[PDB]
């Protein structure tokens, strides 16, 4: 509208030739300024249609999430489970109440991607934090030892009490992780076995032998496959989860499930 | 040499070392990294009330930058404060801030993205039109800038709210105000620079006080300021006490010295004099208020355990209602009371109860709703008490407004709560409420507890403390109030230098004569003016009196005389 | 040094001595050199009315630099002061911009000056005063302070206010004996203290528009001038001041001197020359007066509380007109209210205005918004008797404590006002039914509070000559434009009486009756011819009327 | 409303406040069940429900201990036991 002004000379120079349809001017313009701008000139408006774009729902923000569901994949060296676009497509329109539904849904995908390759490198979160402050705890129990005071004394102790007991737990993490890294070895390592084992069921059939073809096709392999199976899991790609993690450090509503860190707390609400 | 005149390096700025030591606020830091990290769209916007550190946490991602330690797509980044006041400035034709805008947006996209921006309170980009901050929107969206933002809420609200198209492109992250823990933990990190700053040195005890006052008494600003303010103020207090003047750091007590210095609460742990009032207290409260033993020791009681340390600090210092027979020194003992803890007469807020007989005459000491006459103008009791946060408010005759009023006091008492027509909130934990009446009227103390049980509600009774009540004037003790009356008659005659000689029989006869059983004491000050001052008047200006004359009066036969 | 142009110093010209030494305000230098010497919230804000020494106290502040006594930290840094009515639509800020570049670059902490930069602020100075590498030191008022940085500043959270009021008569007269050298010197007169303190305190009481450490040196500057023109003596003195201060106002030399003797003692025919008759009145309520002020009465009282009724028309409300003339310096002062429409329960809150959100509010009370400004009214109350009884609470109020509460919360105040009730009871008695009836009508208590209760006599048959006659030296002014004089004749005169009474309602009519008259029956002969200004204008009592 | 048995409760629980309070000043108290049972037996008037109880404490105790406090004899730091008496109870 405005293009050149100093009293209107310029913007309508192609009202002109829009009426001839010399020129095409293919355009979008939100819906809350075309008629605090364009509407208030309705000389103009006149040469231009509309085509009104509605939002769409949750079924085809599915399939808008499943198609686009590779650039961000490979943007961040990760894998996103189509458990996670059903998740977010479902929160993104429960909770976030403010904003429309084929951009609120991507973002909550894009920023959980993002998170799980801020994870892959050298530590997790839940871990990083606890030594960050371990390391707060003792710069300040060092500087707040030399005290020649006496108001001191019963404020230090509770400080080395701390200390330690984050420690602990920072231990404690630690050596849960290692076992967690130290898991993914054996699992694999078997089928690395596994795959051992599937070369000598190929190589028992090349020989004639009948006895090995299914000691390897219902033992040694299937019991290899069951041996990982063991126990059902009570991090490499991202999942239904993290989503809810994402939408509660955002809109702090609460969503998770549960991660047994407060379902005691919740069953002792009472007293 | 685009954007070189119109930004400066907070990256060079932080490896020069001429910023502050962040501490905490690790959570907020790995958030605005994982936004700032996303493939499309990357623009957290840090948003919260206004003193919290905002851009402390900009500071700190600059830091932990420099240092190295943000994951792998987030080094050598060199993020840049941009400003829009030195580009909108100089510009007197048509289009010429857009040359310098796409100068800055072309230098911009021209290098790799590794020029993260800065603009901090950016609810000043939505102006410089005259389609101006409007242009920068298609980068925006596509993630070719990073901006980093800080805007307070109202801010927020108010300039880009309206403007919804734009607001879709960023980030909101929540920058709530910190604990008095985590204020703790950043004031002994800050330490360091002011002991450096000014050659004095500062205790930890000090710093946990003022951590700890901060939050209780100045109840407008928020933590991780309004509690570093004080320790510079004091540090300087006391560099200007050591200087210029022909046991060198500051102490806990200097920081309550401060924060006493200003809002006028008398927040302390009790220095020397203070202790020797308070103890005499209830001998030199008598010489304004003579009998009513029992109640000078309640309210002096609540003084005390006030500032010795005992008492809720969410709950007003006192809620006391003391009511009995007419003219025995109720509004005089509150007077009296108000003038003891503050000498001034005039600085405590009373309201005449009197006037709302009618039910809409609340709305004096509230407010008006949004949308209605008086608005921007407030409450007066509100407005009265958000400043001078420490006055005596009073309650004369409360038993005239009809028992509607009584549903606001409801819970003014017990939390020192009230809420205006702006929707703030004021807080009155260090006043003193008291509110008098005239139930009762002759019967026992029993004839009147009944009296108040019917008036009032349970609801209400219970919430305010005991239920003082006053005894009849003993017809002895009015010699002394008749010399409470000369003396303050005699501090009127200073101007001049005239004294009085008043004889006993003259006293006598005056304490005998206005004190009517109905009505105490009250006929006593307009006798002595129509028995003194205008004979006195009549006597002045026409000779025969002349100051300096120690005037004797008589007890003549007829009424009094000289 | 590139740009210093639109910029003065105050080190320099102090490394020569062309300020002024300003010997007072030693806690504001502290107060300023304390903040500035801080790490965060320093450059603080000088507050306060024009010509207060906003100049006086950073110039002082700029002297003890030059000499040295602040701690090291400020020592050795210079001043500079800017003039912002040289900067100004645009390129201001191009400016700005010069001079922002000339500070920064000049990489110190070479302080700057920046007078009533409530013109300046915006945006463009933030960026370089959150950084630490300027300090700038304002100076405004307090309302306008209160208008450019605090609603659209959002940057209050780094400026210190700093609060300058004004100085006193004492001050103030310390401040012109040490500044009287330079005149002594410039005119070269004489001085005297006499003629110090007397322009000190006359300004102070009756130059009540500009303030006191400028008014002061103005008012003796001029007469100090005065007084070297008048050789085309050689000495100022108290009468060589009020000469000058009653040229200025208006009022002459005379009432400018002791206001309690000479001014308690002009009771007199001052009164009466608006007034007549009614001397005993006058006898009386002068009295009140003279008493009220001695300073031995309650200081929480009206300055009288008296009520006249009776008679209409005999002056009743010409008696106040005449004393707030005499009083307060003027007879636009009274208010009238008329107890008339306050017959109703509801309509007392007429006078207040009650509730903020209700119908009367922004207009407030009758009787509180016309006190809360100007308090040296005298309020007329008409017909007090119609009034119903409830307002006489009110009034209790009023002279029983010298306050009240208007609607919006304010508290008016009614120890320096005057009240007077009219009325109009007493149609039959002399001296004996009237007290009685209004004892009875009125709470006989409430009368007690009040002064003398006189009744105003009625006018001698005779004594409407006098009243007539000050009408026609008035209306002889009239026709001042064509210098027509007029006559008299005890005849005509005289003949108005008996015919203008009316006694209803006393002389109302005896203005119109006599002006439209006179004026509208001679209105054709000053068109037509007749007379000319020397002429008498002879006019007789013709056999039925008043022809010429 | 409150049961007698109830109000014990309500009592240790306004002493655990008082003493959370009193901690700024390094102090803190131990109450013998005589005094921890006799407030409580002044829970009186099933009317007015619990908040008796706490201006009973702060009339019993804070008065006392504050004129105590600011008189010297109790500086910072050591704890006072209270103990009940005939009537009121003593410090
Ligand atoms: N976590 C923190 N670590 C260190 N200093 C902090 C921290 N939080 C706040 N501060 C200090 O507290 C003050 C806060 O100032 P800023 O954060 O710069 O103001 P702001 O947060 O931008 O608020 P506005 O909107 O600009 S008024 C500064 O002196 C900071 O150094
Ligand atoms: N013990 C006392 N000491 C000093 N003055 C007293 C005493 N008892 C009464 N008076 C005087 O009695 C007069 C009336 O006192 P007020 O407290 O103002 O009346 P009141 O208590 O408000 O009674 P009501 O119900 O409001 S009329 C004042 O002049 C007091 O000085
Ligand atoms: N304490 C003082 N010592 C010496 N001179 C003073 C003192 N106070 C005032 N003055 C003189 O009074 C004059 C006051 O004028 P200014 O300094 O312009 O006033 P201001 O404080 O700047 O406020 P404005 O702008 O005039 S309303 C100065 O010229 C001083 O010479
Ligand atoms: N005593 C008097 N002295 C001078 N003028 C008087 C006197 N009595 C009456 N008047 C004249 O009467 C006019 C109107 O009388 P006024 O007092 O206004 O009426 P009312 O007394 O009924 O209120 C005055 O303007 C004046 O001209």
């Amino acid at each position: 509208v405005g293009a050149g002004a100093t009293a209107m000379d310029a913007g309508n120079m192609i009202k002109p030739m829009l009426a001839r349809g010399e020129l095409r001017l293919v355009g979008a313009t939100t819906l809350d300024e075309y008629r605090k701008h364009i509407e208030k000139d309705a000389a103009l408006e006149r040469r231009f249609q509309q085509v009104y774009v509605g939002e769409p729902s949750v079924e085809d923000t599915i399939g808008i999430l499943r198609g686009l569901k590779d650039r961000y994949e490979v943007h961040h060296g990760v894998r996103i489970t189509d458990s996670a676009l059903v998740a977010a497509a479902t929160l993104s329109d429960r909770y976030i109440t403010a904003r429309f539904l084929p951009d609120k849904a991507i973002d909550l995908v894009d920023e959980a991607a993002s998170r799980l390759r801020m994870e892959i490198d050298s530590r997790p979160v839940e871990i990083d934090e606890v030594e960050r402050l371990v390391r707060r705890l003792e710069i300040e129990e060092m500087a707040l030892s030399k005290e020649e005071d006496e108001a001191s004394a019963e404020r230090l102790a509770k400080l080395r009490s701390e200390l330690a007991d984050q420690k602990e737990k920072l231990a404690e993490l630690t050596t849960r992780w290692q076992n967690e890294k130290n898991a993914i070895e054996i699992v694999r390592d078997l089928k690395e076995q596994l795959e051992a084992l599937r070369g000598e069921s190929e190589r028992a059939e090349r020989d004639g032998d009948l006895a090995k073809a299914a000691e390897l096709r219902y033992g040694r392999i299937p019991e290899v496959e069951k041996k990982l199976d063991a126990a059902l899991p009570q991090k490499e790609e991202v999942g239904p989860d993290d989503i809810a993690d994402v939408v509660s450090a955002w809109t702090g509503i609460p969503a998770g499930r549960l991660l047994e860190g407060e379902t005691a707390k919740l069953l002792r609400m009472e007293d | 040499q685009a954007l070189q005149k119109y930004s400066t390096d907070l990256t060079a700025r932080a490896r020069e070392g001429k910023l502050d030591p962040v501490i905490g606020r690790d959570n907020e830091i790995r958030r605005v990294v994982q936004v700032l990290s996303r493939r499309t769209k990357n623009n957290p916007v840090l948003i919260g009330e206004p003193g919290v550190g905002k851009t402390a946490i900009v500071e700190g991602l600059a830091q932990r930058i420099v240092a190295g330690d943000v994951p792998e797509s987030l080094r050598d980044k060199t993020i840049v404060a941009l400003d829009l006041g030195s580009m909108v400035a100089g510009s007197k034709y048509r289009g010429e801030f857009e040359e310098r805008l796409k100068a800055v947006l072309d230098d911009i996209k021209n290098s790799a993205g590794q020029i993260i921006t800065f603009i901090d309170e950016l609810h000043t980009i939505v102006g410089a039109g005259a389609d101006a901050g409007n242009m920068i929107k298609p980068m925006l969206a596509r993630g070719e800038l990073r901006l980093v933002g800080a805007t307070t809420l109202d801010e927020y609200r108010k300039h880009i709210e309206k403007d919804a198209a734009l607001e879709r492109r960023f980030q909101q992250v929540y920058v709530g105000e910190p604990s008095v823990e985590d204020t703790i933990g950043i004031l002994r990190g800050l330490k360091d620079r002011y002991e450096v700053h000014h050659g004095v040195r500062i205790t930890d005890s000090a710093l946990v006080a003022a951590a700890t006052l901060s939050d209780r008494y100045i109840t407008a600003r928020f933590l991780p300021d309004k509690a570093i303010d004080l320790v510079d103020e004091a540090a300087s207090r006391l560099r200007m006490e050591i200087d210029s003047r022909p046991k060198e750091e500051v102490g806990p007590d200097d920081i309550a010295d401060v924060v006493s210095a200003w809002t006028g609460i008398p927040a302390g742990r009790l220095l020397e004099g203070e202790t020797a009032k308070l103890l005499r207290m209830e001998d030199e409260l008598g010489k304004r208020v003579i009998g009513q033993k029992a109640a000078v020791t309640a309210v002096s009681d609540a003084v005390r355990r006030s500032r010795a340390g005992v008492s809720d600090p969410n709950r007003p210092t006192g809620a006391f209602m003391f009511l009995g027979p007419t003219g025995v020194g109720k509004t005089e003992l509150a007077k009296a009371l108000a003038d003891f803890l503050f000498d001034d007469e005039r600085a405590m807020v009373r309201i005449d109860m009197s006037e709302y007989g009618e039910k809409h005459t609340v709305a004096r000491l509230i407010g008006a709703p949004p949308g209605y006459v008086g608005y921007e103008a407030g409450g007066q009791l509100t407005e009265a008490v958000r400043r001078r946060p420490y006055t005596v408010v009073l309650f004369d005759e409360i038993e005239k407004a009809h028992p509607d009023v009584f549903d606001v006091l409801l819970q003014v008492l017990d939390e020192g709560r009230l809420t205006d027509g702006h929707g703030r909130t004021v807080d009155f934990r260090n006043t003193i409420l008291i509110l008098t009446s005239n139930l009762g009227s002759g019967g026992s103390a029993e004839q009147v507890l009944a009296a108040v049980r019917a008036t009032f509600k349970p609801e209400f009774i219970n919430r305010l403390d005991d239920v003082l009540i006053f005894e009849g004037l003993n017809p002895e003790e009015l010699v002394r109030i008749v010399d409470i009356q000369l003396a303050q008659l005699g501090k009127r005659l200073a101007q001049r230098r005239l004294q009085l000689q008043v004889s006993l029989p003259a006293k006598r006869w005056l304490a005998q004569r206005g004190f009517d059983p109905v009505y105490g004491a009250r006929p006593l000050r307009r006798l002595v003016q129509q028995a003194i001052g205008d004979q006195l008047a009549k006597m002045l200006l026409a000779g025969q009196v002349h100051d300096g004359d120690t005037v004797p009066v008589n007890v003549s036969p007829d009424a009094d005389s000289l």
